[PDB]
C-alpha cells in the first residue's frame, strides 16, 4: 500500500523495468540501494566515480539509494533530458557538500580521486588553484553553478551523459 | 602550503622607476610567484625594447668577456637559474641566441623579463631571433594562447613585430659567428648578413630562414662525401650544412668557429669537429634548456668565453609550477573522464 | 609460438593512404600481444577497424585504439575493462615502436601509439610490445595531420585490419 | 608534457 511519488521522464513502462533492475540489484530485498549492493557489480569496482554518483543518487543523505532515488537519477540521463540538467549532474559532480558550490577543497577531492597519483598533489592543487583564480568571477573563491556553465557550456559533455 | 599566485597585476610605477629604468629585481620577483603586469605595462615594456632591438645591426659586433646562452623556450626558473650560473647582468656581458617562447610555459615571462633587461643594459645584454620568434610557429605552438590567457591578443601581436628586430647574428670578438640556426648556401661572407632585411616574418625560404633553421648534418664531421648543402628533411626545410661547408665559411671569412642553439644537447651543448687549420671546434652548439619538456632530462649550460677560455657552465633543472596543457581549466580537463564514467556505471547498472 | 604480423589499412577522411604492419612481440609479453593481434582481426566481435587515431603529435607518437568514445576516454581489451601490466621488458628505443597508452599502472585497455621518435621518459610506465614492420612511411605522413594538442585536421581511420 | 594517458591528458 501507499503510492510512491517521483519526478521523472519515464512513462510506466520504463518505470516497471527499472523496477526490476532495482529488485535484482536490492540484495537484502531492503528497499534500499546500498553501496556494498552497489559495488556487487564487477565493472563498478574499477570506477572512481561511483560513491560520487551514489552520493548524488542520495537526496536524504541516508547512506542508500530507495527506489525514488534510483528511478529519479537514472532521469538525469534519460535521453529526454535538457542540457542544463545534464550540466547540473556534471556540477554535482564537484559540489561534495551540496551547498550549491564548489570549493578549492571539493574542487582538489574530487579531482585527486581520478586523477590518482599521476600529479603529485602540489601539482593537482596548483591547476585548481589557478582553475578557481580564472573562473571566479564574482571573487567569493569558489565556483557557482553559473560560473561553472561559464566554463564548461560548448564542451557539450551532456550528450555524453545518456543512457537507455 | 602551496604558494598562491598574486592578485596584483604591476604598475608603470613599480615597474619603471623614476629615470624610466626598469626595476628588475622588482619585476623579476613578482614573476616567479606568477604574477602579472597591467597589460600597458607589459606592452610598454615589448615596445620599448624593440625600438632599441629595430635599431640593433642584423650581425651584432660583441667583445668578450661574453656569456652566451641558447634556447630558453618558456622556462622561466630555468633561468632565474640560468642567470645565477651566467652571472649578474649588471656586470656581465650576455648574448642570448634565441628561442626564449613555446615549448615551455612560462614563455611570456622570460620574454618580459629578458626585454627588461635590453631596455636596462642595451650595450651589454645582446639578444637574437630563434625559429620560435615568429607568428607561424607561435600559432602552432602555446606561446599565441599562452598570451590570450595570461595578458592578449594584443600583447602577443606587440611581441610579434618586436621580434620581426631580432638581430639575424653576431660576430664575436671578431672569431664567432654567433647564430640560431646555421649557415646559408646563399651566405658566404659575412657581409650576406648586412644586405638582407630582417625586419619581417621569416621566409619560407633563403638565407634568413637558413641562418634561423639550417641543422648541421647528423654525421657532420664524417661525411662519406665532400657536399655542402643537401634539404633538412628534418626540419622539412632549410638545410643540412656539412663539415666542409663551415671550414670554407670559416675560413674565407677568417672566422675561428660558429656558435649556434637551435637543437636539443643531452649535455646542453656540443662541440663539433676540430678545424684542421685551428684544432678548435669548427661548430658549437649551446642548449639552455634544461629537463626539456620535463621528460628530456637533459642537462642545460651556458658559454663562457673569457680569458681566451670558453668555459661550459653547466646547470640542472629547477622546480615550476604546475600547468595542464593548453593552460586547461581542471573542468574542461575533467569533464569527458567524467561523462564517461558516469556513464559507464550507469550502463552496467542498468544492464544488471 | 611466431610472432603475429598484422595490419592497417589507413584512411584518410575516406581517402586511402596506405598500409601499415605490425610485428608484435608475445615472445616478450604474449598477452599484451594477443589483445592487439585480436583487436585487430575483430575476431571476439569488436576491434579497431573502423576506429580513428585521436591524437597524432608530431614529432612524439599516434595515439589510437579507442572504438568505442572515440576520443580517448573508451576502449577495452579482450580481456574486460582492462588488464594488469605484464612487463616492461622493452624499451622504447625510437621511431615505430609500439606501446599502450593507459591511465595510470594496471590500465591497459585498447588504446596504443605507434612512437615517430626515441620516447625514453615512457619506460618502465608503458607497455612496449610490437614495431612497424613496414609503412613507416606511411605513419610519418599522418604526422602531418597532426598538431602539438593531438588534435588532427582529416580524420585518420583505420579502414582495414588483419593478421598476415 | 608527452605523456600518452586516456582519460587525463597531461602536461
Ligand atoms: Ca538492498
Ligand atoms: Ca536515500
Ligand atoms: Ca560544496
Ligand atoms: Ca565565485
Amino acid at each position: 500500500s501507499y503510492p510512491l511519488e517521483m519526478c521523472s521522464h519515464f512513462d510506466a513502462d520504463e518505470i516497471k523495468r527499472l523496477g526490476k533492475r532495482f529488485k535484482k540489484l536490492d540484495l537484502d530485498n531492503s528497499g534500499s540501494l546500498s553501496v556494498e549492493e552497489f559495488m556487487s557489480l564487477p565493472e563498478l569496482q574499477q570506477n572512481p566515480l561511483v560513491q560520487r554518483v551514489i552520493d548524488i543518487f542520495d537526496t536524504d543523505g541516508n547512506g542508500e539509494v530507495d527506489f525514488k532515488e534510483f528511478i529519479e537519477g537514472v532521469s538525469q540521463f534519460s535521453v529526454k533530458g535538457d542540457k542544463e540538467q545534464k550540466l547540473r549532474f556534471a556540477f554535482r559532480i564537484y559540489d561534495m557538500d551540496k551547498d550549491g558550490y564548489i570549493s578549492n577543497g571539493e574542487l582538489f577531492q574530487v579531482l585527486k580521486m581520478m586523477v590518482g597519483n599521476n600529479l603529485k598533489d602540489t601539482q593537482l592543487q596548483q591547476i585548481v588553484d589557478k582553475t578557481i583564480i580564472n573562473a571566479d568571477k564574482d571573487g567569493d573563491g569558489r565556483i557557482s553553478f553559473e560560473e561553472f556553465c561559464a566554463v564548461v557550456g560548448g564542451l557539450d559533455i551532456h550528450k555524453k551523459m545518456v543512457v537507455d | 602550503a602551496v604558494p598562491f599566485p598574486p592578485s596584483h597585476r604591476l604598475t608603470a610605477k613599480e615597474v619603471f622607476d623614476n629615470d624610466g629604468k626598469p626595476r628588475v629585481d622588482i619585476l623579476k620577483a613578482h614573476l616567479m610567484k606568477e604574477g602579472r603586469l597591467e597589460e600597458s605595462v607589459a606592452l610598454r615594456i615589448i615596445t620599448e625594447g624593440a625600438s632599441i632591438l629595430r635599431q640593433e645591426k642584423n650581425l651584432l659586433d660583441i667583445d668578450a668577456p661574453v656569456t652566451v646562452c641558447g634556447d630558453i623556450h618558456g622556462q622561466f626558473f630555468d633561468l632565474m637559474k640560468l642567470f645565477e650560473v651566467g652571472g649578474s647582468p649588471a656586470n656581465t656581458r650576455y648574448l642570448f641566441l634565441g628561442d626564449y617562447v613555446d615549448r615551455g610555459y612560462f614563455s611570456i615571462e622570460c620574454v618580459l623579463y629578458l626585454w627588461a633587461l635590453k631596455i636596462l643594459y642595451p650595450k651589454t645584454l645582446f639578444l637574437l631571433r630563434g625559429n620560435h620568434e615568429c607568428r607561424h610557429l607561435t600559432e602552432y605552438f602555446t606561446f599565441k594562447q599562452e598570451c590570450k590567457i595570461k595578458y592578449s591578443e594584443r600583447v602577443y601581436d606587440a611581441c610579434m613585430d618586436a621580434f620581426d628586430c631580432l638581430p639575424l647574428a653576431a660576430l664575436m670578438n671578431q672569431q664567432f659567428l654567433c647564430v640560431h640556426g646555421g649557415l646559408s648556401p646563399e651566405i658566404n661572407t659575412l657581409d650576406d648578413i648586412r644586405k638582407l632585411d630582417r625586419f619581417k616574418e621569416p621566409p619560407a625560404y633563403g638565407p634568413m630562414c637558413d641562418i634561423l633553421w639550417s641543422d648541421p648534418l647528423e654525421d657532420f664531421g664524417n661525411e662519406k662525401t665532400q657536399e655542402h648543402f643537401t634539404h633538412n628533411t628534418v626540419r622539412g626545410c632549410s638545410y643540412f650544412y656539412s663539415y666542409p661547408a663551415v671550414c670554407e665559411f670559416l675560413q674565407h671569412n677568417n672566422l675561428l668557429s660558429i656558435l649556434r642553439a637551435h637543437e636539443a644537447q643531452d649535455a646542453g651543448y656540443r662541440m663539433y669537429r676540430k678545424s684542421q687549420t685551428t684544432g678548435f671546434p669548427s661548430l658549437i652548439t649551446i642548449f639552455s634548456a634544461p629537463n626539456y619538456l620535463d621528460v628530456y632530462n637533459n642537462k642545460a649550460a651556458v658559454l663562457k668565453y673569457e680569458n681566451n677560455v670558453m668555459n661550459i657552465r653547466q646547470f640542472n633543472c629547477s622546480p615550476h609550477p604546475y600547468w595542464l596543457p593548453n593552460f586547461m581549466d581542471v573542468f574542461t580537463w575533467s569533464l569527458p573522464f567524467v561523462g564517461e564514467k558516469v556513464t559507464e556505471m550507469l550502463v552496467n547498472v542498468l544492464n544488471i | 609460438m611466431v610472432n603475429p604480423t598484422v595490419f592497417f589499412d589507413i584512411a584518410v577522411d575516406g581517402e586511402p593512404l596506405g598500409r601499415v604492419s605490425f610485428e608484435l612481440f608475445a615472445d616478450k609479453v604474449p598477452k599484451t600481444a594477443e589483445n592487439f593481434r585480436a583487436l585487430s582481426t575483430g575476431e571476439k566481435g569488436f576491434g579497431y577497424k573502423g576506429s580513428c587515431f585521436h591524437r597524432i603529435i608530431p614529432g612524439f607518437m599516434c595515439q589510437g585504439g579507442d572504438f568505442t568514445r572515440h576520443n580517448g576516454t573508451g576502449g577495452k581489451s579482450i580481456y574486460g575493462e582492462k588488464f594488469e601490466d605484464e612487463n616492461f621488458i622493452l624499451k622504447h628505443t625510437g621511431p615505430g615502436i609500439l606501446s599502450m597508452a593507459n591511465a595510470g599502472p594496471n590500465t591497459n585497455g585498447s588504446q596504443f601509439f605507434i612512437c615517430t621518435a626515441k620516447t625514453e621518459w615512457l619506460d618502465g610506465k608503458h607497455v612496449v610490445f610490437g614495431k612497424v614492420k613496414e609503412g613507416m612511411n606511411i605513419v610519418e605522413a599522418m604526422e602531418r595531420f597532426g598538431s602539438r594538442n593531438g588534435k588532427t585536421s582529416k580524420k585518420i581511420t583505420i579502414a582495414d585490419c588483419g593478421q598476415l | 608534457x608527452l605523456l600518452v594517458t586516456a582519460g587525463l591528458v597531461l602536461a
